[PDB]
């Protein structure tokens, strides 16, 4: 009674579950996404060594198809031919993965959020939701045997977009992955090397429907009296680590339903950008950028987009 | 500093 | 830390879209049975139901069950506690593995939020003290399942949304029909015990921040089981349970619980500012069975 | 107060 609660989700893994295979090449294991008769993965799993700077030219060159072994639930694919295309390999295999999903493919851009299916032995584990972060990187979860655990977005009619394969974990602790073209977001190296990631920004635009979903959930403590333009904000953003906000109408139906302000709602990230100091917002210990205005008006009102 | 996974 | 979910594909074929007259909410199918609310059936809202009025007046053929636009034959129709088992003609033939468990506080599990029989979204969840959990639903939530995945691959069914109390805590039944706390699936003035801080989850949060290198919130402090259980009484926690779990964990860190357990009442106090693992304050959403899955893969 | 989803 007066709110529904806000709750970080992934989308369902169902259909996602059923193109997750085991690939392994030599001893490397780790997981592949099986779409119509062709197995995408990390290139990687073909390297002699994880560990060391990885002549990738040599390593194709030097590749064996009976050294791949391709399963489905412990069910054995045929491998066909492997070709490499970026920072992944394709892998056609005989069988055709007849549960293959209405699907696209998707590159994603800084302040999209996506699903998570971490992977370990082609076998999901778990699911979980995440922002591609300013900086091309995401906060997941991750350890040995990750790599190739899919990224993906369900659309309203049914379309999969499948859009990233994990591949890296920063020396910062960040993670990096690939689209299904091979191509490294962020323009990241798939080389155990230092690389040093861009600071991360927090995305204005998510905070903005946070504080919007906590005035519909009757927090409302932390609402500032005073108002701040977007030109004023967008001046303060640049210098305290936040995005600009684009663009103060997208809003309008949560204003209205609110009757508060996003400039009110501006000037409130401002003096809250110390922090929270004892207080709390929905659970949360510090400004939140998780959620973005898409997923906060679907929790709400059960639409999308 | 980065692995791979 | 992460807060995730377990795979939901399995559950997922076993939700069906249950509609009454025009009442739609969800169901799960297992076997030849379809459990969902019984308040389905109830004909208003805004008003505490006669469900025995509404169970001898309930008739068969204004039910509709589907499974992705699939319509089912209802057969039957049962009321046991606050769910009704609808017996149905065709079998689903991906019932997977799985026995019916009723939740203690302190358990997690997994919540597939589902709207008219199709899943929109899935994620992790505590059981609190008060037999409440805090998840999102909406319009036509009910009957979303509640699940969790043993190690064997046996799929353990123990929550089917509800109602949300007043307070905006959200209350489901078992699959037994029990509602969770004895609350009652009524439109009544429902209020929930206080919440407790899930002090053994906050100890493993705390084991988690020194794998990963947070150590300057670590107190110099002793505090034992008994000191820290009242402690407890006065700021909203649970009682430490109990000391024994601990002990591999312990070594790592050169910390005893006891010195994990001071640092708590130190931070409680507050932060001054600084943060541990991203939080402000302290954490009680992870037990220590998801800290050492996520850290070893155990 | 409580309300039935």
């Amino acid at each position: 009674l007066g709110s529904s609660g806000l709750k970080k989700m992934a989308q369902p893994s169902g259909c996602v579950e059923r193109c997750v295979v085991r690939v392994c090449y030599g001893s490397t294991v780790l997981n592949g996404v099986w779409l119509g008769d062709t197995v995408t993965c990390p290139r990687h799993v073909i390297a002699p060594s994880t560990t060391v700077l990885i002549d990738y030219d040599h390593a194709y060159s030097t590749m064996r198809l009976h050294n791949f072994s391709v399963s489905h639930n412990g069910v054995f694919l045929g491998v066909v031919g492997v070709t490499m295309h970026g920072s992944v390999l394709r892998i056609k295999v005989s069988q055709s993965n007849v549960h293959t999903p209405k699907h696209v493919f998707k590159t994603l851009k800084p302040g999209d959020s996506f699903n998570i299916l971490a992977c370990y032995e082609g076998i999901a584990s778990g699911v979980f939701g995440v922002n591609l972060r300013t900086n091309f990187t995401i906060k997941g979860s991750f350890i040995n045997g990750a790599c190739g655990s899919p990224g993906y977005n369900v659309r309203n009619d049914g379309t999969v977009e499948f859009c990233y394969l994990h591949q890296i974990e920063l020396g910062s602790g960040a993670h990096v992955g690939s689209d299904f073209t091979g191509s490294v977001y962020g323009n990241f190296d798939d080389q155990p090397s230092l690389q040093v990631e861009s600071a991360n920004l927090m995305l204005s635009d998510n905070v903005v429907a946070f504080l919007y979903a906590a005035l519909l959930n009757g927090c409302r403590w932390w609402l500032c009296s005073t108002r701040v333009n977007v030109d004023g904000f967008n001046e303060w953003a640049m210098a305290n680590g936040y995005t600009s906000v684009s663009s103060v109408e997208c809003y309008s139906i949560l204003a209205a339903k609110t009757g508060v302000s996003v400039e009110q709602l501006l000037a409130s990230i401002q003096h809250l950008h110390e922090g929270f100091g004892g207080k709390n917002i929905l659970g949360y210990s510090s400004l939140c950028d998780e959620f973005t205005l898409a997923e906060v008006v679907k929790q709400m009102y059960g639409v999308n987009l | 500093x980065a692995v791979l996974x």
